Parts: structure tokens; C-alpha cells; sequence
């Protein structure tokens, strides 16, 4: 009875949690979405009621989104740096090996969600998603469970667990976000990690049906896919040149890091209204496809409709509000037509995407990125169906070229294909299998030889420390050896020496391990010893041994001369505490993770 | 105010090839609309033809791809049918339509 | 050819009755429905161009809806006026099918 | 345009390798079907026909399948002994390290496909799955691309890829195998190989399309579902234990041992003889629902229609030939209940299952787990039916029950939840997600902790060089150092050495890299060098190294003390070829992989 | 060669319950059949009542749970129904049945 | 309840010729369909228990067919003894719904 419940308390203990875990990222993303929606409704109510003069209106429409983003801003600034902004990266950072105490603590938890949810709530103007905060917050839920269940790889495990229940709970999306995250956070992984995450997802998937009481591709095509996934690969390439270097720019050009110096909420501010009036839907937003929620765009772009030949036979008309059948009619304008139109957001929403990007507060940038690529993707589509109106010898459906778009752009942006799978999973509809795929790689392909990843972009603008090599990051990763970062400081005790020293010694520094030393003149390893031990022997050096004091030996011994890349890689991998290093057999020093962050900090930070 | 009209033989010997004028007025035909042919039998049952495109791109019926072509002059705004292998199945009333929005009044063919 | 099969095909009501008249696709046509008007003599002069949005200078009993594969249009208060053939024609696939179309006598 | 051909070239290069193997790979699954289905039918046919006699039935029955048995055995046995019987354990040993050049050979393609049809053939009376012997195809096929494009690395991964569009192949299903294949072959992947295998499986799925042309629940559920898969993980790993000790009696009892000798075609006819009898139609397969072939039987299992119930209503007729839209029919019988029957299948198919498993030939033994895992869960849902014949406070579907049992009985006894993702996708329905998933968990978690998964077990009897735990095996893997099995003969290029030394040295051993010692007496290391650079330095030591020939210092070192597996562990993940020993700064010996293959033969064969 | 026969009141006074006696020869009760009631109106439309097991565990129609009781005498081989709360809408012919295989004769009920 | 709705309600054939009356389930039933005939006056006596499996002591002309949501009797050769009524019955689902019925008469 006992060993029955003994066997099922660990195993189980670690599932429970999880579990938890995954219900409470549920809840959060449901009550989340509640919150925004109401919002969102009334802002729309406002809009439509305040009247038909324009000034009151040009103020409803961009007061609002303002005062939200301005309402993130300070939350986020009041508690510390490196809070606000930051998901992905840091969380890749963290399983990377150097650990940034300030990202896990709790104290920051009431501050982020609230910025989160305002964000949503300002919605398409401000054209921002939800994903890395959302991840960011699962994360240190993990880290809060296992501080109170309470070895650094299971705490990694399980971190890297509860991101990846985050990115599901968003996606709302169990099989493929999971895979997602794994792709894009972490390296590596094993299976049970990702087991565990699905199993999270699952629950979270469980929890929100729950509570909803409350609330036949031919050959040509593939060739067409193909050519949509390169430009997208083109496209985004140079989205991810334009976001290295205009945060670049921001960090560095005096005048405007002086403005956020002073009020970053300013800024946020400012920006909030910049993009504010462009969207306004009369005056520009006619063109860009304005009026419309954030999800209802991706509706409209992956419609089954082809939407030129629809415009050809009978012109749409524009209603009073964004009609739920048909949201594509909002994309439609006579003298621009709706490619002009697609043309122009595509334009203009990287112009402002960036920007968007760049101000401080806690915001998901994939969505953003995933939508663009469909608009883009749609773009094609519409360009093909009018290319070919009776279509390839079954008609031209641009919906799907759009899916594909999306997948693959966002692919190529994120370098995870991943992607595909995870705009698959959201179709509901595994028939667009190959091609879509096929796209993302050509993409990624493209996109990975040229640029880094958007995340990766944003790390280097950080200069957080992350040890990996980068593309378009200069740095000496391979010059440093353990030679420049090494620990000079040990203490060793040598056979040979007396047992007063020894004594003395063991008062002084008390150090987890000491290493055993032949003798005092020649200083090579021959084991080591732990502390505690050699209190106890002392309380009851060569006459120590006789006595039998155990002498546990050097495993691996690293040299000077080897490099800091390859040694990081060996404590990643074999996970490793400590470990000593040898120059001609003789204890030159002591590799600890420690040393190693420092080093890595140092690169990052001259 | 766009405004269509028909005009055309209406009395066709069969085996003999059909052609029918469709006039426009007040409406370019350079616009990228669906300029289409319909046609409504004795019956009362109506079937489409095909439309051209603002380039020349001409779009017909999978069951009628042999017999019919239809053509434009860009000069006097107006529509072509050439209608081949003319049968006594083919009887009708004609209808010369901007897609969907507007129709033109019609003309009676007859074989 | 997506097949428009529409009913009732016969219909006879009084001055000032409701009347439903009902259209099914064989595959997904989605919104791209438009309805028609044809006074025996004359053209076929459009209702409706997308289920459930009117022509402009149509009155508005003339209620059109749905989506998918079946279609509505319905007319409340019926005039003498209204003595015409109903049609609902496809736009979204080619080749456009259309109804076989409902005569509408009143008593 | 050079350059972007060149661009082009590597990548584009690799992806179309794979594309091809994946394609040839889908090939022989589609004309390996219709071998096998045109054969199937002239059985039938000839059952049907060839009369109303009962001996003539018999033999009809019985001779069919053991003569293609016979053929199986005779094409396996002629090449090599690990050629025909062996796939998955093979491709894990050489995943995890050591090389059997035997395996990947393609000399033994021709006479293993052959015997798979055969086995194929014989159907449900011999009751065996084609995956094992299909995977190792593939990767022979992977390999063989590998030679013909030509690091060890990237060839491991060529393999891993090549094995998981086997799987994907057999089942006919993409996303799930890939990862299924992960799991059970290898440890320490990646993402990218995943993301290849994934491209086969797709690759292969549209080139089966292209050949088509020729040809809401409740909260008990859940727990019923757990329940379900306990008593599978129970089940399974006696069915493991059964696999473990048949197999091992079998090798060791003499009598039969000889008997195999003589002729192991004999031993598999015979079985195949014993099989048929048990099976054979009116005497007892009317019990045993033996009149299908092996995909019916799944199919009869997973069907949406409630058993029991229809049963009480109707008294179903048994046909002639047995139904295509019903082929539950089978199942039922009027002196035994539909239950006794599943029962007495159960029982029959465990006693036959193992003995099929163990004669000598090309088969795979996953399929018929799953679908005795499948069978057991319809037995449970039948069961709970009968309870609650309303249903719980939705009616009870014991299909989802079978199709749950089906993942979670096949899971347990091969330590892999993907089997879960596996049925899923089979379905092809994911409203079953959870409580499954729960239950393959469960299963898993009882049969992980007791015994080793049936690849483990066959592994272990075997006694193939595979150095990883496995539970149930007693062996020395931590004991064994690297003073042990580490080689002795060095060839010292010391700096103090003359140069005619140096010379002769070089003309004797012409190793790839030779050892820099500081002085002859000390031994001590202070770095490495290289041959063909030595001897033109020769052409054209104090002096040599003055002259400037390039000292490259040793990066890590291992001491005599150190692990085997540890050091395995360490070659494994670093992707290491050679690493030098030192014992108090002297360079004693030098590790490479051949000493580590050899050390591990030895651990398991003494 | 099973069957089934039906015994009872034919002519009943409403809001007063109701039973009939299904007795069976050339088959056992205890067997594992669908020992079921159905009735017809005298529009000729079926209605499901419900059933008994082997064992004795009744299942009955949604609609009629609250009304419906139904209990078998292992000894006799025969099904008693227990219908109460008897209305002039529940006036029918009756039917007892083993499941869909057999039938029995039937009895008009009256109210 | 699922509904079994079936068609034609009334026929009226002569000696010799083909009838076919369907049944139609609003869910999925799969093959566990039961035909009965009723002559006025008798009990329902069961013709065809699973769709396309005939009774003990019933003639071969009764051919039954049918899958999923829509199921076929199919009665050729039509005799004098043959005017009663026909009911389909479901079994797959609790509860055990029916047919309204199709009475049949002969000229
Ligand atoms: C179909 C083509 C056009 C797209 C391929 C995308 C590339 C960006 C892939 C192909 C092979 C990949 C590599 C294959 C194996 C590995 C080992 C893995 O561990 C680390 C990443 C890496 C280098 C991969 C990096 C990404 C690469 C270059
Ligand atoms: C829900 C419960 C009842 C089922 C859990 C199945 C176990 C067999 C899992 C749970 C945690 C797993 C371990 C978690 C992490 C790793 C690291 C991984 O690298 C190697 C396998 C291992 C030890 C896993 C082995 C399989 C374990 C014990």
C-alpha cells in the first residue's frame, strides 16, 4: 500500500502540476479574451454612436487605443528594464544556460498581464498579438510551481513546458504550437518535453470547452506555392533587415533615447497616435481594410471566395458595420481596387509594423507577421485566379494560397516550420499538406541564408546573453578560450601537506569540492574530495587517505587553450555543475557555470 | 445609369452562324466588370453563355466551348456573339448583362 | 455545373401575406446569391445581389438571407404589383448556374 | 548565377535525395499492397470454391500460408544471420553508436522484400504487421543515397529520416509516424530531422495520391478511459515478460535450438501449421472471429455501432462471405456471447502472437499489438455499455473505447505515447484527444516502471551492442572504465626526439593524428599533430616546432578513472572522433570509436 | 418457433393505471434478448415504449419515463407493464416484442 | 429522438411492377435498419432485420439496401397478397424510433 503510494506520488506529483499549470494559462487566455471583448464591443458601439461629425470621431477612434497603450507603458516601466517587451528571446536566453533572476520572480506577474490585455484591447490600429508575453507569464507560473514543489535540467524541462502550454493557450491550438515553441525557443529538446507540453495543451484545450457555457492539388499549383513561399522568404528578409536595424537606430540616435529616457509612455504614446490617424478609417483606413478586429482580418484573408471575380460580377457594397458573413467587403474600394487595396496594407502595415514593434510595453509580435503573410499570400492568390478566371486544367481558390502565405512567411521571419503545421492546425484541413509546406521551407531557406531570426534580431539589439552563433552578429565566440575566463582561485590539497593547513584551510573557504593534489611542487589532480567529508575525517594529507577519506577522480578535464563555445556546448549537454582544467596535468583552475555566464556577459557587453 | 441594348437578326435559318450587336450606354467597356451573355429559353429557364474580361480574356460555359466566341470593339463600346452550328434547340430570348447589376432588354432569336 | 434547386415552384397568396421563397446549392456557394424580378415581357431586373443586401430604389420588404448552401428570400406585403417570376442565380463558381424560377399568381 | 547555382546546389541537393527515397519508398508500399491484395483474393476465391469437403478446406486453409511462411524463412536465411527478423532494435544500436555494416547492405533488399509480401500474404492466420522489416528497407535505401552522393552525423540522420518515412509509409500516415519513429529508434535529436522525415512521409502520401488512379465528453469518461489503459499497461507488460523469457527458451532450449539449425524454414512451417489449425475457420475460428483479413479485423474493432446492444435487439446472421459494410458479424456467435468471444480472441491471439513473433522471417509485430490493444478496448467499452445501456447523465460508443485501448495497449509495450498521435490519425478524428492520450500515459507509466519495451526485450535477447539502460537487464555499464577498454599504443612525438626518430616513426604508423609530448621521460601532453603535414615539414622536434609546424592543443581530455558510458555519452553528443587519456598530465592511451564498439561487444556477449 | 401473447383490460377509466400481461412460450425470459413494448396509435404511427434485460435493469423512452414501470415474473415467463397516469392521447393498440425478430398478436386498449 | 422520415406515403402500382420506398435517418445509423409489413388487421411481421439481410421464410423479390443516413426496400414483382403497409425501424440509437409507414394499393 505504502510503495503503491510512494510509486505513484512522484510521477504523478510532476503530471499534477503540469496540469495545474496548463488549466490555469486556460483560464487566464479565456477571461483575457472576455475582457478585450467587451471592450473591443463598446469601443465599436462608440464609434458607431458618438455621431456623424467628424472631429468627435477622429477622437474616439484614437484616444482610446492611446490611452491603453499609454496605460501598458507605465505598468510595465514602474517594476524593472527588462520586463515589459520581452518573451522569446529572454526564454531562449534562459535555456541557452545564463539565467536573468529578474524574468522568472512573480512581482512582475499583476503588471505584464494587465499591459497584455490592454494591448488586445487597443486591437488592430495599434496591429499587435498577444504570444510572447503570454508565454513569458507560463513561464514563471512553471518556475513559481516548481520553486514550491522544491536540479537545473528538470527546472529547464519544465520551463520549457510551460512555454510551450503558453504559445497552445494563445494559438488556442494544442498539436502543432507546442512543436512551435520547441523550434523556435529551445535546443537540444527531448520527446518528454515535448510530450509534457502537448499533454499541458490538451488540458488548457479541456478547460477552455469547459467553460464555453459561459462565453486533389494539381501540378502547377505546387510550382505556384512554391514561387509564393520564395517571396515571402524575399519579403521577409527584408522585414527582418528593417527590424535590426530600425530598434538599432531607436537604442542609438541620441535625441529620441533621450524622449524615452524621459517618458517611454510618451513615446508609446505618441507612436499609438501616429498610427492612429493613419488607420482612421474615412480618411486612409477605406483603403488599408481598417474596420476590422484582429481576428477578423485573418478571417477575411483566408475566405474561400476569390474575390476579384466576385468584384467583376456585381460591385460590394460598404455597410454601415463590418458585416460577420462577409468580411472580405471591407478590402473592396472602386477606384482602388481590392489588389490596389491589398497593395497599399502591405505597404503601409510593415511601415508601421516595425514601428508597432518597437514601443515599449508587453506585446506578441508573430500574429502581426502570420497576418501580413496571408494578406500577401491572398494578394497572389487573386493575381493567379485572374490570370487563369476558369483556373488550371478545378478553379484557382485564393484562400488557400493566402494559408500558405502566412505559414511561410512567418516561417521564414520566426526560422521555424513549425509554421505550416501550426496554420494547417488552424484551418482544421490537412489537404493543403505538401505544397504549403514546401513553400515555408523555400522560405526559410531564403530567409535563413541572408538574415537572423526576428527573435534573433531582437536578442542582438538586447546584446542579452545568449552564447550561439548568429548570422549578421559579429563577435569572437571562438577566440576566447578557458584560459581568458577561468577561475584562478583553488584550493588544493595536496597529499604532502600538513593537517593543521589542511585544517586552516577547510576554515577559510569551505568550497564544495576541493581537488586532491600529489604533491605541492608539481600540482597535478589525482581526484577529489568534498567538504563536508573532510570536516568529518577531521572532527574523528596522505594520512588521511590511509585512513580512507574517499577520493572520487577527475571524470574529464578540460585544457586552457580549448575554446569557450565547445565547453559551453559540454555543460549544456552532459549537464555538468563544475569542472576542473589541466595544463600539463597541473590544476590551473575550476569551470563553473558561473564563470561561464560571466564570459558570456562580457561578449554580449564590452 | 448604365444602360444596355440588344440588336440583331431575329428570324436565323439552323446550320447558319448567329451574330447579335450589345450596345452600351453610360458605362465604359475598358471598366473591369463581367460584360456577359445569358439567354432564357421558351421554357423560362435561363442559362449563361460567357463574359469577356477589360483585356479581351474571353470566359465560357465548359458545355458550349465549341460553338460559341464572343468578341469586342473597344472603339464603339459594343459586343460580339458569333454564335456557330445554330440548332432548333437553341431558340431563345437573348440577354446581354454587365454580370449581375444591370440587363439589357432583349431580343427574341428565332431558327 | 453547381445545381440551383429552388422551391415552391407554384405559389398563389392574397394581398398584404407573407411569402418565402427557397434556393439550395448542391456544393458550398457561400454568400454570392443574387435574386431577381421578372415581370412576364420584361427584363430581369435584380432584387437583391447578395443574400441579404437590397438594390438600390427596391423597397425593403423584399428580405433576402442565408448562407452556405440554402438561401432565402422573402416578401412580406405583397402587392398586385408582384405578379412576376423569381429567380436566384450563383456568382461564386463558373459556370454561373441559375433557379429554374417560381411563377407567383394572387387571388 | 554561378554562385546562386551553387547556392542552390548543397541544400536543393540534399532535399532531393530525400524527396526521391521517400517517393521510391511510397512506390513499394503501393505495388507491395497490390501484391499482396490480388493474392489474398485468390485465397478467398479458392476457400469459397473449392468445395463443400472438409479435408480439401483444410488443406486450402492450411497450406497456403505455411508454404509462403517456408518461402519467407528460405530467402531470409541464405544471405547473413541479422538480415531476415531484425529491424527497429537494429536501427537503434546503430543510433546509438556502434555499426553492423551487415544491416545497411544492399545485396539483402531483393530476398527481404519478397519474404515481407509473403508475410503479407499469410495474412491473419500468421497475424503479423510489415513496419520492423519496411523500416530497415528504408534505411538501407537512405544509406545506399548516402554512398552515392558521397561525417558521420549527417549519414545518422540521413538514416533516422529514411526510417521515419518507413513508418509513415506502412501506416499511410505522416505526421504522426515521423514522431512515433523518433521516439522509439533514437535519443538526442533534432528538430531538423524530424522536419525531413516529415517531408518524406508527405512526399510519399502524394505519390499514393497520384497512384490512386490505378488501384464532447463527459467527466466519467475520462476516468473510464484511465481505467482502460491501466489495464492494457497491466496486460502489455505481461505480454512483454511472455515476449522476454519465450524468446530467450527458444535460443536456449537445445532440442528446439537444433532443431532451428537443422532448418530454420522447418521450425517456421511448423508454427505456421500450428497457427492455421487454431485458426481454421468452422472448428474454432468462428470463436475466434478468424474469417477476416488484418485490416478488417481493425476495422470491426473500431466501428461506430455498440455491440452488445445490437445483439439484445437482433440476432445477427453469419454470412457466406463476410461482410464489407459489417464486418462485426464475425464476431458474434449464439453459444458464446460477443463478449466470450472477444475473450477467447484475446487469450488465443497473446499464446499465438508471441510464437508468431519468434519464427525466423521478414515481419513486423506492431500492427498486431495494436490491434489485440484495440480489441481489449472494445471488450472494456462493450462491458461499460452494458452498464449504462442509457448512457451516462451521450451514449457510451465503444469504438473510441477499442480505438483508446488500441493506443494505449501498443504505447505500453513499446515505451512510446506517439502511438496515441498514431491512432488519432488513423481515425482521422481529434475529438478524442485528451482521454486517450490520459490513458497511453497510464499505461506507459505501469509498464515503463516493470518491464522493458518489446524492442528492448528482443535487444536484450539478441544481445546486440547497445550500451544504454534498459530495465531487466543485469550488465556492468558502470563499472567498466576507460583503463579497461582504452588502447595502450601511442605514438609519442616528443620534443626532445631527434628527427631520424621522427622520421622512422612516421615511415612505421602513419596514424591520423599523432600525440606532442614535452620530453620523454614526463609523457606529458602539450597538444597534437597532424601526419601528411609532418611529413612535409620532413620534406622540406625542439627544431620542428621552431621551424613552425602547427600545434593544435588537445581541447578535452578523459582520465583513466572515467565511465564507459560516460565517455559514450560524451562521443555521442559532441559528434567526437578520437579523444586522448591522460593520467596525471601523461598522455597513457587514446580513445576512438572502434575501442568503445569493441568494449560494448564485449559487455554483451562474454 | 418463438411467441408471444399479449392479456389484459381492453376498455379503462382515464387517471387510472394501467397493466398488461405479456406472456412467452418456446423461449426463456432469462435469456440475453430486448424483452421490449411498442404501441400503435390508430393513426398507424409506432411508438418505442422501452425494455428489460437479462438481469432486470429497465430502460424506457426519454418521453415517458416518469409514467412507464416494467417488471418481469422469472417463474411464468411472462412482462407486466405498470403505465399510470392514463390519458384518452394514450389510447392504442399494444404490442410486446422480443426486440425486432418476433412480435406478439397485440390488444387494443381503450380509455 | 433521431427521426426516420420516409417516402412515398402512398403508392398504387400494378400486378407485376417494381416498387421502392425509402427511409431516411436525420443521424447516422449505419446498417442497423429493420422492414416490417403490416397487413390491417395481423401484426407487423419483420421482413428484412439488417439492411440487405432477409428473414427466415420471406420470398427473394423483398431486397433491402442501404447505408448511413438513407436505406432502399425495393419490392419487385409485386402480388395481390402484398397490400399492407411497410414501416422502417432504427436500432442503433436509444430511443427505438420508426417510420410513419407506407400504405400501398394495386389498381
Ligand atoms: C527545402 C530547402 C530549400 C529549405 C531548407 C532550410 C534550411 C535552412 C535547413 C536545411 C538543412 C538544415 C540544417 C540541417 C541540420 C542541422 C543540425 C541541427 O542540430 C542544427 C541545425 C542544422 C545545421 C540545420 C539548419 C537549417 C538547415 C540549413
Ligand atoms: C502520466 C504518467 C502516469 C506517465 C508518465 C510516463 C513515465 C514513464 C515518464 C514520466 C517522466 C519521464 C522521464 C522524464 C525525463 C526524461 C529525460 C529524457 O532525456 C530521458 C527520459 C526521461 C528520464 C523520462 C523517462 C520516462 C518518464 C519516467
Amino acid at each position: 500500500l505504502d510503495w503503491l503510494k510512494r510509486k505513484l506520488f512522484c510521477v504523478g506529483e510532476d503530471w499534477y502540476f503540469l496540469t495545474v499549470l496548463g488549466v490555469l494559462m486556460a483560464l487566464i487566455s479565456f477571461t483575457m479574451s472576455f475582457t478585450v471583448g467587451r471592450v473591443v464591443r463598446a469601443h465599436k458601439w462608440l464609434y458607431r454612436e458618438i455621431g456623424d461629425s467628424h472631429l468627435l470621431r477622429y477622437l474616439s477612434w484614437t484616444v482610446y487605443p492611446v490611452a491603453l497603450v499609454s496605460f501598458s507603458s507605465g505598468f510595465s516601466q514602474s517594476i524593472t528594464p527588462f520586463s515589459g517587451g520581452s518573451g522569446i528571446p529572454e526564454l531562449k536566453t534562459i535555456l541557452s544556460g545564463v539565467v536573468l533572476e529578474d524574468y522568472l520572480d512573480i512581482k512582475n506577474f499583476g503588471a505584464k498581464a494587465v499591459g497584455l490585455t490592454c494591448t488586445l484591447a487597443s486591437g488592430s490600429t495599434i496591429f499587435l498579438g498577444k504570444v510572447g508575453p503570454f508565454v513569458h507569464l507560463s513561464v514563471m507560473i512553471a518556475a513559481y510551481l516548481g520553486r514550491v514543489r522544491a536540479n537545473k535540467s528538470k527546472r529547464n524541462e519544465m520551463l520549457v513546458a510551460g512555454a510551450a502550454v503558453g504559445v497552445a493557450t494563445v494559438f488556442a491550438a494544442p498539436f502543432s504550437g507546442v512543436l512551435f515553441c520547441i523550434e523556435v525557443v529551445s535546443s537540444h529538446f527531448s520527446v518528454w518535453d515535448y510530450w509534457r507540453g502537448f499533454f499541458a495543451a490538451t488540458c488548457g484545450a479541456f478547460m477552455f470547452r469547459l467553460l464555453a457555457v459561459f462565453n486533389p492539388f494539381d501540378l502547377p499549383e505546387i510550382f505556384f506555392f512554391v514561387a509564393l513561399g520564395a517571396i515571402c522568404g524575399v519579403a521577409s528578409c527584408a522585414y527582418l533587415f528593417c527590424q535590426r536595424k530600425f530598434l538599432g537606430f531607436v537604442k542609438t540616435n541620441p535625441v529620441l533615447s533621450k524622449l524615452m529616457a524621459t517618458s517611454k509612455p510618451l513615446y508609446s504614446a505618441l507612436a499609438a497616435l501616429v498610427l492612429a490617424s493613419v488607420t482612421y478609417p474615412p480618411g486612409a483606413g477605406r483603403f488599408m481594410a481598417s474596420r476590422l478586429s484582429m481576428r477578423e482580418y485573418l478571417d477575411s484573408l483566408l475566405d474561400h471566395n476569390s474575390w476579384a471575380l466576385l468584384t467583376r460580377q456585381a460591385s460590394p457594397p460598404w455597410p454601415v458595420e463590418p458585416d460577420p458573413q462577409n468580411l472580405w467587403f471591407e478590402w473592396y474600394h472602386p477606384q482602388f481596387t481590392i489588389f490596389g487595396t491589398l497593395a497599399f496594407f502591405l505597404v503601409m502595415k510593415f511601415w508601421m509594423l516595425i514601428l508597432a514593434t518597437t514601443i515599449p510595453m508587453p506585446a506578441g509580435y508573430f500574429m502581426p507577421i502570420f497576418i501580413f503573410g496571408a494578406a500577401i499570400g491572398r494578394l497572389l492568390g487573386e493575381a493567379l485566379s485572374v490570370a487563369f478566371p476558369e483556373g488550371i486544367v478545378n478553379p484557382i481558390m485564393p484562400g488557400g494560397y493566402a494559408l500558405a502565405g502566412a505559414a511561410a512567411f512567418s516561417g521564414a521571419v520566426t526560422h521555424s516550420i513549425s509554421t505550416a503545421l501550426l496554420a494547417f492546425e488552424l484551418t482544421g484541413q490537412i489537404v493543403h499538406a505538401l505544397p504549403v509546406l514546401m513553400a515555408v521551407l523555400a522560405a526559410n531557406a531564403i530567409a535563413q541564408s541572408c538574415q537572423p531570426s526576428f527573435y534573433d534580431g531582437t536578442i542582438i539589439v538586447k546584446k542579452l546573453p545568449y552564447l550561439p552563433w548568429i548570422r549578421g552578429r559579429k563577435i569572437s565566440s571562438h577566440r576566447v578560450t578557458v584560459e581568458h575566463f577561468m577561475n584562478r582561485a583553488i584550493t588544493t590539497l595536496a597529499k604532502d601537506t600538513p593537517q593543521e593547513e589542511v585544517v586552516k584551510v577547510v576554515t577559510s573557504t569551505d568550497m564544495a569540492e576541493y581537488p586532491l593534489v600529489a604533491s605541492t611542487e608539481s600540482q597535478t589532480l589525482v581526484g577529489t574530495m568534498r567538504r563536508a567529508q573532510l570536516v568529518q575525517a577531521l572532527q574523528a594529507l596522505q594520512d588521511i587517505l590511509a585512513e580512507g577519506c574517499p577520493v572520487e577522480p577527475v571524470t574529464l578535464k578540460l585544457s586552457p587553450e580549448t575554446s569557450l563555445h565547445q565547453a559551453h556546448n559540454l555543460f549544456e549537454l552532459l549537464n555538468l555543475q563544475s569542472l576542473f582544467v589541466t595544463s600539463q596535468g597541473r590544476a590551473v583552475g575550476f569551470v563553473s557555470w558561473v564563470e561561464l555566464e560571466k564570459a558570456i556577459s562580457k561578449l554580449t557587453n564590452p | 445609369d448604365v444602360q444596355l441594348q440588344e440588336s440583331g437578326p431575329g428570324l436565323v435559318k439552323p446550320s447558319q452562324s448567329l451574330s447579335l450587336t450589345c450596345t452600351v450606354t453610360g458605362d465604359s467597356v475598358t471598366s473591369d466588370y463581367a460584360w456577359s451573355w445569358i439567354r432564357q429559353f421558351p421554357g423560362k429557364k435561363l442559362e449563361w453563355m460567357g463574359y469577356i474580361t477589360y483585356s479581351g480574356n474571353t470566359i465560357y460555359n465548359p458545355s458550349l466551348k465549341s460553338r460559341i466566341s464572343i468578341t469586342r470593339d473597344t472603339s464603339k463600346n459594343q459586343f460580339f456573339l458569333q454564335l456557330k452550328s445554330v440548332i432548333i434547340e437553341d431558340t431563345a430570348t437573348y440577354y446581354c448583362s454587365r454580370g449581375v447589376d444591370y440587363w439589357g432588354q432583349g431580343t427574341s432569336v428565332t431558327v | 455545373d453547381i445545381v440551383m434547386t429552388q422551391s415552391p415552384k407554384f405559389m398563389s397568396t392574397s394581398v398584404g401575406d407573407r411569402v418565402s421563397v427557397t434556393c439550395k446549392a448542391s456544393q458550398n456557394v457561400g454568400t454570392n446569391v443574387a435574386w431577381y424580378q421578372q415581370k412576364p415581357g420584361q427584363s430581369p431586373k435584380t432584387l437583391i445581389y447578395w443574400a441579404s443586401y437590397r438594390y438600390s430604389g427596391v423597397p425593403d420588404r423584399f428580405t433576402g438571407s442565408g448562407s452556405g448552401t440554402d438561401f432565402t428570400l422573402a416578401i412580406s406585403n405583397v402587392q398586385s404589383e408582384d405578379l412576376a417570376e423569381y429567380f436566384c442565380q450563383q456568382y461564386n463558381s463558373y459556370p454561373l448556374t441559375f433557379g429554374s424560377g417560381t411563377k407567383l399568381e394572387l387571388k
